C-alpha cells in the first residue's frame, strides 16, 4: 500500500479550495499541495478496530462484603453480610468515556471477578473463604439474609470461587433491543414526573455476592472487583467525546461551576 | 491421565489476553440485529471527519469565541495566529482528533488543517499559511515563514482552504504526549496582502479552523487518556 | 478450537478490516469531485 | 447549467426552491426507507398516509440577533401539531419516520455570520442542577417552539450552555454529526435528509424523540452599517416515509 | 510432560456450565425405558394449553368464584371486566402461563384470551372484547374501547370466543416482571347490546375465561420464580 | 427589487372547503411553494385542479 | 471427545428440537378443523 510521487502543478484544477459549508471533509493529501516521493504504509490499523478498542478488561465495580457472626444482625444487607450490584458500565469513568464515543453498542461480555481478603484487626490467621456470585435477573426473588432460600439458585446462574482467586464466565448480549442505548432522549412513558434518560434499554442484569463460610472468631473483609471485557463488538453512530466530568450513572449531567476545559494560552493567539 | 507441567504465569489475569469462557446463560437467544445507519469499524474512520479547533484560546472561561480567529482590515505584512503542533495538547487537545490521539501512545501521518472564511461576500483577502518542520523556531515574520511549507490562500467564492501538514520526520513515529525529540513543528498564518472590507461595512471578520487526519495516519499502542478521571464511583 | 457450545463464549472477534469513512466524511447528496469547484 | 446551488424539493403537495444551496447532507449516507419485514417485530399491518403526512411543515420563525445563543428542536416533537402528521402521532401506539430538514436564512453581500445546522441522534440533555436531577418531560417536549438556548435556566428543564451541547461535550466536536453550515457569504439554506435511526424497528412517538435539530450562530451576525441588527431564521421540515402502527384511543401526554 | 498455563476462572464452580465427569457407578446398567404417553420436550409445548384465569379476583380468600366473571341481564353500554396485561402478575400470575413466564426474564409473542359462556341456552348476548395497545389509558367507556383491537362476540351455539392479543411492540421483548417502558396494554370487555334471559329464568350468568400463548411466543433468560420460597429445609 | 437584495416568500393555494388562511401556519398546510429570490427572477406556481365536480362556473 | 467410558458421564443432551403440543392442546378423538364449526 502512503504517498505517491507527485511533481510541480500549474493547473485550473485546484483540489485544495473547497466549501466546508457542505458538511463534507474532502479527502485532501500531501501530494495535492507539495511535491512528494513514494512511501508505503507498512501498517494496517489493526489496533484501532472497535473490537480491539473495547476488547480489554476494565474495572467496572468494586464492592465489599464481610464474614462475621450474623447473630443479632437485623439487616444482613446493611451489615455487608452480603451485597448486590445492578450491572452498569457507567459508574467508573474510564470505560464509560470509551463506550460513549458511540450511541448504540452491541457485544457479549466476559466478566472476571477478583476477590481479596483483608483482616484489619488482630486475627490468628487468614481463613479460606469461598465467595458465591449469583446473577439475579429482574423478577427473581432477591436475597434477604446471607443464607436465604434464594441462594439455592436453582434456576439462576451462580459461580462459587475462593477469595484470592478469580472467577470468569461470559454472558451473551442480554439487551432487550438490537443494541444497548448509550444514550436515550426519552422516558418510560408519557408521565409528567417520570425519570428522563435512564432506561431499561441498557439493563444488563444484576449480581449478588456473599461468603459461603460461617464465621470464625475474627472478622474478615472481602473486597470484590468486577472487570468487564466486550467481545464481538458492534458500534453505531459516533458522537463528540465527553468533555466535562460525570455526576451520575445514566444522565449526561455535568457539575455546576465546573472549570474551563479548554487550556488558555500563556500568551497571544500569535504565540507558539 | 495425560502428564502436564504448568509454566510461570499460570493463574495470572492479564486484562488484555483473549480466551474462551463458559457462558453463564447456556442456550439463550439474543435479540435479532436490525439495520441502523452509521456503523463505525475503526477509530481511523472517524478521525478523518474534521472538527473545529478552539484556536483563539486566549479567553478565560470556555466560550464560543475561542473558535473564532479574528482578522483586521487593512493590516499588511502581519501575523494572524501561531501554534506548535503538539496534537495531544494545547489547541488540538479537545478536538476529536486530539481526543482520540490521546487514547494512543504513538502517531504518524499527515494532518489536514483548513480555514473557512466568514467575512462579507464583497470583501477580499490573501493569507499565507506556513508549516515549519521541526528544527527551526516558530517563524517570527512572513519572510521567515514563507521559506517552509506554505499555501497563498486567495479568499473567494470557494470559502475554505485545506492545508496539509505533510509528514516530515526522521523517526517514523512521534509521541502523542508532547516530547522534544519527537516534536513536529509550528503552524503560522500572515496577511499576504491584507483583508479589505466593502463600504458600509466594519469591524472584525473571523475565520473558523478545522483539523482532521489524512488517510496516511497511523496511531498505535493504546493507553489511558489524561482527559478523564474521577474521585468516587458514581451512582444512580 | 472452540471448547464451548455457545457463541458468546468464543474469544474476541478479528479485524473488521472494513473501513469506509465516507458515511462520515462525505455524506453529501450530490457527489463532490476533488479538484472540481465545490460550488458551481 | 445545474449548480450545486439551485435546488427544488417537491414532497407531497409542497415544494421548496433554493437558489443558493451548498449541496445537501444525507445522514450517514442513507436515505429514508420503510421498515422491511426481515426487521419487523410487531405483527400489525402499518398505515402509510403518504402524501398527507409527507409534505413540508414550516415552523414559526426565529430571530437571529447579535446576542443569540442558538435554538434546539426535537423530532418528532416539533411536528406534534402539524396537520394529519400530528393526529396520526397521538392516535397510534407506534410510528416511524425520516425527514427532510430545510433551514433558511438570507441576508445580503454586506452581512457576515455563520450558523451550524446539525442533527444529533439520541440527544439526551443534561439537567443544569448537576448530580442526578432529571429533566422533566415538558422541558424536552417544547413542540414547535423548540428550546431557546439563550432563555434562562428553569426548574426541571435542561442546561442551555452552548459550549457544551446541552450534554457535557464541546461545541467544536458537533461536526462529527451530519451537519451543514449557513455562511451568509456562501449559503442561504441548509438541507439534511434524516433516515430513521433507532435500536428498535419502530417506537413510541411521544415518549422518545430520536433526533434534535440544532441551529447555532458560531460567527456572530454582523450587519452592514445602520442596517437593522437582526435576520429571521425559518425551519421547514417534512416527514418522509412515515408509517404508523397500533391504532387505538389517542394518547394523553403531560401538560 | 506437556507445558500448560492455567487461566483466570480455574477451579471455579459455575452452576450452569456443562462438562463431563467420572461415573461413580462404573458399568451399571439402567432399567430399560418402557413407553409412557405424555412426554414433554419444551416448556413452549405446554404454555399453549389454555387454563382458567381467576379474573374475578375481588374476593378475600381463594374461592372457585374468582374464576367466574358475572354478567347482568338487561344492562346496556356498560363494562364487564378490565385488567392490565402484566402476564407475570395480578390475575395472570397463578395461571400455567403466568406460572411459567415467571421462570424467564423476557417474553415476546401473541397471547390467546378466550371466554366460554355458561348462561341458559335460551338466552342471548353480544359482548365486545377490546385490547388497548401500550400508550393509552385503560379505556373508560366502550367508545374509547372500540377504537383499538376488538371482537364483537355473538353468544350462540358455539360457546367460546378466542380473542388474540397480537404482539404490538416497539422493543422486541418485554420483561415478565411488570415494567413500565416494557408494558403491554389493557384488556376490557363491555356489553355490545346486552344479555337477555328467557322467561322463567333469573339472576346472574357467568363467563369462564382462559389464557394460553400463541405459537408466536418466545421466553428467554431463565431465572428463579418469586412464586415459591422456604425458611427451613423440609424433612421426611 | 435591487439585485443586491434578497427575500424568501411562500405562496399558498387553499383548496375549497377551508377559509382564506389567516396566518402562514394556516397557509403552509395546503399547496405552497417556498420561493427563494435569486438570479432567476420569476417563480411559477400552479393551482392544480382540485375538485369534486369536473367543471366549475366562470361566474 | 468423551474422556470417560460410561454414558452418564457425558455432558448435557442437545435440544430435543422435538416440539409437538398437539398431545396436550388437541387430544380430541374426532379431528377439529379451525374455521369449521366446533359442534356440527
Amino acid at each position: 500500500t502512503a504517498s505517491i510521487s507527485s511533481g510541480p502543478k500549474h493547473t485550473q484544477k485546484v483540489p485544495i479550495l473547497t466549501a466546508n459549508e457542505t458538511g463534507a471533509t474532502m479527502p485532501v493529501l500531501p501530494s495535492d499541495s507539495i511535491e512528494t516521493r513514494t512511501t508505503y504504509m507498512h501498517f494496517n490499523g489493526s489496533e484501532t478496530d472497535v473490537e480491539c478498542f473495547l476488547g480489554r478488561a476494565a474495572c467496572v465495580h468494586v464492592t465489599e462484603i464481610q464474614n462475621k457472626d450474623a447473630t443479632g444482625i437485623d439487616n444482613h444487607r446493611e451489615a455487608k453480610l452480603f451485597n448486590d450490584w445492578k450491572i452498569n458500565l457507567s459508574s467508573l469513568v474510564q470505560l464509560r468515556k470509551k463506550l460513549e464515543l458511540f450511541t448504540y453498542v452491541r457485544f457479549d461480555s466476559e466478566y472476571t471477578i477478583l476477590a481479596t481478603a483483608s483482616q484489619p484487626d488482630s486475627a490468628n490467621y487468614s481463613s479460606n473463604l469461598v465467595v458465591q456470585a449469583m446473577y439475579v435477573p429482574p423478577g427473581a426473588p432477591n436475597p434477604k439474609e446471607w443464607d436465604d432460600y434464594t441462594w439455592q439458585s436453582a434456576s439462576n446462574p451462580s459461580v462459587f470461587f475462593k477469595v484470592g482467586d478469580t472467577s470468569r464466565f461470559s454472558v451473551p448480549y442480554v439487551g432487550l433491543a438490537s443494541a444497548y442505548n448509550c444514550f436515550y432522549d426519552g422516558y418510560s412513558h408519557d408521565d409528567a414526573e417520570t425519570q428522563y434518560g435512564i432506561t431499561v434499554l441498557a439493563h444488563m442484569g444484576s449480581m449478588a455476592f456473599r461468603i459461603v463460610n460461617e464465621h470464625d472468631e475474627h472478622k474478615t473483609l472481602v473486597k470484590i472487583r468486577v472487570y468487564h471485557r466486550a467481545k464481538h463488538v458492534e458500534a453505531w453512530i459516533p458522537r463528540a467525546p465527553r468533555a466535562l466530568p460525570y455526576t451520575s450513572i445514566g444522565r449526561t449531567n455535568y457539575p455546576k461551576n465546573t472549570e474551563p476545559v479548554i487550556k488558555k494560552r500563556k500568551g497571544d493567539i500569535k504565540s507558539y | 491421565g495425560l502428564p502436564t507441567t504448568t509454566l510461570p504465569g499460570s493463574g495470572q489475569f492479564l486484562t488484555t489476553d483473549d480466551r474462551q469462557s463458559p457462558s453463564a446463560l447456556p442456550n439463550y437467544e439474543p435479540t435479532p440485529r436490525i439495520h441502523i445507519p452509521g456503523k463505525v469499524h475503526n477509530l481511523l474512520e472517524i478521525i478523518q471527519v474534521d472538527t473545529l479547533i478552539p484556536m483563539n484560546n486566549t479567553h478565560t472561561k470556555d466560550e464560543v469565541n475561542s473558535y473564532l480567529i479574528p482578522l483586521n482590515a487593512n493590516r499588511q505584512n502581519e501575523q494572524v495566529f501561531g501554534t506548535n503542533l503538539f496534537i495531544g495538547d494545547g489547541v488540538f487537545k479537545t478536538t476529536l482528533l486530539g481526543e482520540i490521539v490521546q487514547y494512543y501512545t504513538h502517531w504518524s501521518g499527515s494532518l489536514r488543517f483548513s480555514l473557512m472564511y466568514t467575512g462579507p461576500a464583497l470583501s477580499s483577502a490573501k493569507l499565507i499559511l506556513a508549516y515549519t518542520p521541526p528544527g527551526a523556531r516558530g517563524p517570527q515574520d512572513r519572510r521567515e515563514a514563507m521559506l517552509g511549507t506554505h499555501v497563498v490562500w486567495d479568499i473567494g467564492l470557494q470559502s475554505t482552504i485545506v492545508m496539509t501538514i505533510p509528514w516530515t520526520s526522521g523517526v517514523q513515529f512521534r509521541y502523542t504526549d508532547p516530547d522534544t525529540y519527537t516534536s513536529a513543528g509550528f503552524l503560522s498564518c500572515w496577511y499576504q496582502t491584507s483583508l479589505i472590507l466593502p463600504p458600509e461595512t466594519t469591524g472584525q471578520v473571523y475565520l473558523l479552523s478545522f483539523i482532521s487526519a489524512c488517510p496516511d495516519f497511523k496511531l498505535r499502542l493504546m493507553k489511558d487518556t489524561q482527559t478523564i478521571s474521577q474521585t468516587v464511583a458514581l451512582t444512580e | 478450537i472452540n471448547y464451548y457450545k455457545d457463541a458468546a463464549s468464543t474469544s474476541s472477534a478479528g479485524q473488521s478490516l472494513s473501513m469506509d469513512p465516507s458515511k462520515f466524511t462525505e455524506p453529501v447528496k450530490d457527489l463532490m469531485l476533488k479538484g472540481a469547484p465545490a460550488l458551481n | 447549467g445545474y449548480s450545486d446551488r439551485v435546488q427544488q424539493i417537491t414532497l407531497g403537495n409542497s415544494t421548496i426552491t433554493t437558489q443558493e444551496a451548498a449541496n445537501a447532507v444525507v445522514c450517514y449516507a442513507e436515505w429514508p426507507e420503510y421498515l422491511p419485514d426481515v426487521d419487523a417485530s410487531d405483527v400489525n399491518k402499518t398505515s402509510k398516509p403518504d402524501t398527507s403526512v409527507c409534505r413540508f411543515y414550516t415552523l414559526d420563525s426565529k430571530t437571529w440577533t447579535t446576542g443569540s445563543k442558538g435554538w434546539c428542536w426535537k423530532l418528532p416533537d416539533a411536528l406534534k401539531d402539524m396537520g394529519v402528521f400530528g393526529q396520526n402521532m397521538f392516535f397510534h401506539s407506534l410510528g416511524r419516520s425520516g425527514y427532510t430538514v430545510h433551514v433558511q436564512c438570507n441576508a445580503t453581500k454586506f452581512h457576515s455570520g455563520c450558523l451550524l445546522v446539525v442533527v444529533i441522534p439520541e440527544h439526551q440533555l443534561a439537567s443544569h442542577e448537576g448530580g442526578n436531577v432529571s429533566v422533566k418531560y415538558t422541558f424536552t417536549h417544547p413542540g414547535e417552539r423548540g428550546i431557546d438556548l439563550s432563555s434562562a435556566n428553569e426548574v426541571g428543564g435542561p442546561v442551555k450552555d452552548v459550549l457544551y451541547n446541552m450534554n457535557g461535550t464541546l461545541l467544536g466536536n458537533l461536526l462529527i454529526f451530519p451537519h451543514q453550515f449557513i455562511n451568509l457569504r456562501t449559503n442561504n439554506t441548509a438541507t439534511i435528509v434524516i433516515p430513521y435511526i433507532n435500536s428498535v424497528p419502530i417506537d413510541s412517538m411521544t415518549r422518545h424523540n430520536n433526533v434534535s435539530l440544532m441551529v447555532i450562530p458560531i460567527a456572530p451576525l454582523t450587519v452592514p452599517t445602520g442596517a437593522t441588527p437582526s435576520l429571521p431564521i425559518t425551519v421547514t421540515i417534512a416527514p418522509m416515509c412515515t408509517e404508523f402502527s397500533g391504532i387505538r384511543s389517542k394518547s394523553i401526554v403531560p401538560q
